[PDB]
């Protein structure tokens, strides 16, 4: 018999995962941008639309005063994240809230209160049944069939390394880095212009992101790379712009990301990736320090770069104690491994014991209360 | 009210972002209620917005739009753009032609053509419909005369007749000889009065081609429209532009005309 269908929200900084617990793949990924129209007109075969969310709304951000809701990982505005949740059951979804259990996942070390106003519109405002929320990490860890692992987790807008012991993140040993997919679109149009190429009107900014998604990548040795595009032709690759002129980068490929490793290159005085890595797992208790080194596992957008893998395996390796069994696990699907999880756990009829309903919402919601590991 | 159908060439983002060509647009369009703008290739209506910047700038209602989806047959695609002033006159419903089924519209025509119903209270007409085409020059006969069968649509849909139908008709020179405006049911039909005659030239270029026309049905619009009031508006001469200067802003000029 078919059980009632629970549904999987990610809500990241640049995009929104939604779908049905029980598929292998979000059935709906837009953006998070809500958009308001800077003027009054239509659509021709249309009515007067208030606001846009997703897709639309950057569709058209020509005509809109656009808003992120999502800043780093936390819900900055409460009110435009309504308008997205509001999209993803009604428009995407197709569903009525008031019927299906909505896990949520959440940014690490994310406000006690945020939190809390998330349960309040969901209970209140959407008023769904039974909810849950999870950290985002933690999902991508479970997704990979395991309880105990550190995570990269690096998406648009913020990166964390998350050690997680058993099935819960430790909380001081959370690493936060401040760069991210956005950053690395930003640079690599950085580089781009002062080669002369212009990426100046909204279509040709666009596709910075997709020449970053298609031809960058990280290089084992960034200064042996360096020398081989300096003597030959072998990393170059072009790309043509929407405008039917193309582009040709070599060495940018691989210089754009390694800004995930050298920070420097976008004047963050700051640590990169891999040591992030290794100083989240040193705040670690040291016996489960074994099983983190070989649980390292990649996840989210930033983290799909061809070659990012193996350097993380080389830099860590290199900064590891010697006998240390280093694994970097990389799933696949890894760009959606947190929704991927979320639905995974809300298909196991275990998970139902855990969901908050909203019977347990008479008496309030919590939630929280902050932790340990330091 | 005065009403044009001004071909911007390549009107989008690089054009709107020069403040000398914007200025340029922004005075063409500030002597219409209702101008039509076409070939807006504009990916994510940053030109269209722009443009209403500037033309909303210091009453947030000067003039409000209403503007198509990027239209074409898997190509180029570019948008209709209608701005009007919504205290002179009022859009009560649109839509975009397509045929009894959704691929439809464009076996007929490359930029199936958008059509608007206005209240006009300041008119003898009240109530008309506008009907957009910018025809692809070598199909335009057979869209300007498929254009026909967009009337009467129009007719059967909004129970209209007064039907003002304008654009970048492509109908004159190469793309329309006389012999073959007996093929144009559009043409040959008493219903319509063609108010751009074949003799104008609305092309900002050294072609000589009426090639953007504005057509007239129903006998109550056919009696608002000023006598003599049709006309391309040559902003080359009236800015006093060199020639360099007046193919910036477009090689076509605004075909306007006067309502009462
Ligand atoms: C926004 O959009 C606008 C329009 O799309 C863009 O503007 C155009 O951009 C181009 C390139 O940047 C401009 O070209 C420069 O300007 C002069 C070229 O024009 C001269 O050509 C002839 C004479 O040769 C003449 O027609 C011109 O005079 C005007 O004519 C009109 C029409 O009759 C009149 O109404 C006006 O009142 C004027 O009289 C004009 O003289 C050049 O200066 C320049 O070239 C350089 O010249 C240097 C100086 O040497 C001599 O050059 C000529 C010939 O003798 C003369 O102009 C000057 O007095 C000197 O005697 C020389 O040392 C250099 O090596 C080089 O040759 C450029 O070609 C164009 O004019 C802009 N306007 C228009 C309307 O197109 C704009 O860029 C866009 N972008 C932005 C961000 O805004
Ligand atoms: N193949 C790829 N290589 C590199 N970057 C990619 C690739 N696929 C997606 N991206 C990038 O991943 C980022 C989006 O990833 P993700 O969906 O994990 O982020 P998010 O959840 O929106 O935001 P965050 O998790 O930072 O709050 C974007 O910068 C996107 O460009
Ligand atoms: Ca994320
Ligand atoms: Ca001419």
């Amino acid at each position: 018999e078919e059980e009632t269908t629970a549904l999987v929200c990610d809500n990241g900084s640049g995009l929104c995962k939604a779908g049905f617990a029980g598929d292998d793949a979000p059935r709906a990924v837009f953006p998070s941008i809500v958009g308001r129209p800077r003027h009054q007109g239509v659509m021709v075969g249309m009515g007067q639309k208030d606001s846009y969310v997703g897709d639309e709304a950057q569709s058209k951000r020509g005509i809109l005063t656009l808003k992120y809701p999502i800043e780093h990982g936390i819900i900055t505005n409460w009110d435009d994240m309504e308008k997205i949740w509001h999209h993803s059951f009604y428009n995407e979804l197709r569903v009525a809230p008031e019927e299906h259990p909505t896990l949520l996942t959440e940014a690490p070390l994310n406000p006690k209160a945020n939190r809390e106003k998330m349960t309040q519109i969901m209970f209140e405002t959407f008023n769904v049944p039974a909810m849950y929320v999870a950290i985002q990490a933690v999902l991508s860890l479970y997704a990979s069939g395991r309880t105990t692992g550190i995570v990269l987790d690096s998406g648009d807008g913020v990166t964390h390394n998350v050690p997680i012991y058993e099935g819960y993140a430790l909380p001081h040993a959370i690493m936060r880095l401040d760069l991210a997919g956005r950053d690395l679109t930003d640079y690599l149009m950085k580089i781009l212009t002062e080669r002369g190429y212009s990426f100046v009107t909204t279509a040709e900014r666009e596709i910075v992101r997709d020449i970053k998604e298609k031809l960058c990548y990280v290089a084992l040795d960034f200064e042996n790379e360096m020398a081989t595009a300096a003597s030959s032709s072998s990393l170059e690759k072009s790309y043509e712009l929407p405008d039917g002129q193309v582009i040709t980068i070599g060495n940018e490929r691989f210089r754009c990301p390694e800004t995930l490793f050298q920070p420097s290159f976008i004047g963050m005085e700051s640590a990169g990736i891999h040591e992030t890595t290794y100083n989240s797992i040193m705040k670690c208790d040291i016996d489960i320090r074994k099983d983190l080194y070989a649980n390292n596992v990649l996840s989210g957008g930033t983290t799909m770069y061809p070659g990012i893998a193996d350097r993380m395996q080389k830099e860590i390796t290199a900064l590891a104690p010697s006998t240390m069994k280093i694994k970097i696990i990389a799933p696949p699907e890894r760009k959606y491994s947190v929704w991927i999880g979320g639905s995974i756990l809300a298909s196991l009829s275990t998970f139902q014991q855990m969901w908050i309903s909203k019977q347990e919402y008479d008496e309030a919601g919590p939630s929280i209360v902050h932790r340990k590991c330091f | 009210l005065k009403i044009a159908a001004f071909n911007i060439r390549t009107f989008g983002e690089t054009k709107m972002s020069n403040a000398t060509l914007a200025s340029y647009i922004v005075r063409i369009v500030r002597r219409y209620d209702i101008v039509l703008i076409q070939e807006v290739r504009d990916s994510h209506l940053v030109a269209v917005g722009k443009l209403l910047d500037y033309l909303n700038q210091d009453d947030p209602n000067t003039y409000h739009y209403v503007v198509s989806e990027p239209l074409g047959r898997n190509s180029y695609k570019e948008r209709y753009l209608f701005l009007f002033r919504p205290n002179k006159v009022s859009v009560l419903d649109t839509y975009q032609y397509d045929d009894g089924c959704e691929s439809c519209g464009n076996d007929s025509f490359s930029r199936e053509p958008a059509v608007v119903k206005f209240s006009s209270h300041s008119t003898k007409v009240k109530e008309f419909a506008i009907v957009a085409l910018h025809s692809a020059p070598s199909d335009a006969v057979a869209e300007i005369n498929s254009l026909y069968d967009v009337y009467l649509d129009v007719q059967q849909k909004w129970h209209l007749n007064d039907v003002m139908l304008m654009g970048d008709f492509n109908a004159d020179c190469s793309y329309v000889t006389s012999s073959q405006w007996s093929s144009i049911r559009l043409r040959t039909s008493s219903t319509f009065q063609w108010l751009i005659p074949d003799s104008a030239d609305t092309t900002a270029t050294s072609t000589n081609c009426a090639y953007d026309r504005i057509v007239v049905a129903g006998s109550l619009l056919q009696s608002s429209v000023v006598p003599g009031s049709a006309a391309p508006f040559d902003f080359q001469a009236a800015y006093g532009l060199s020639n360099e200067m007046a193919l910036a802003i477009s090689d076509h000029y605004p075909v306007e005309v006067t309502l009462t």
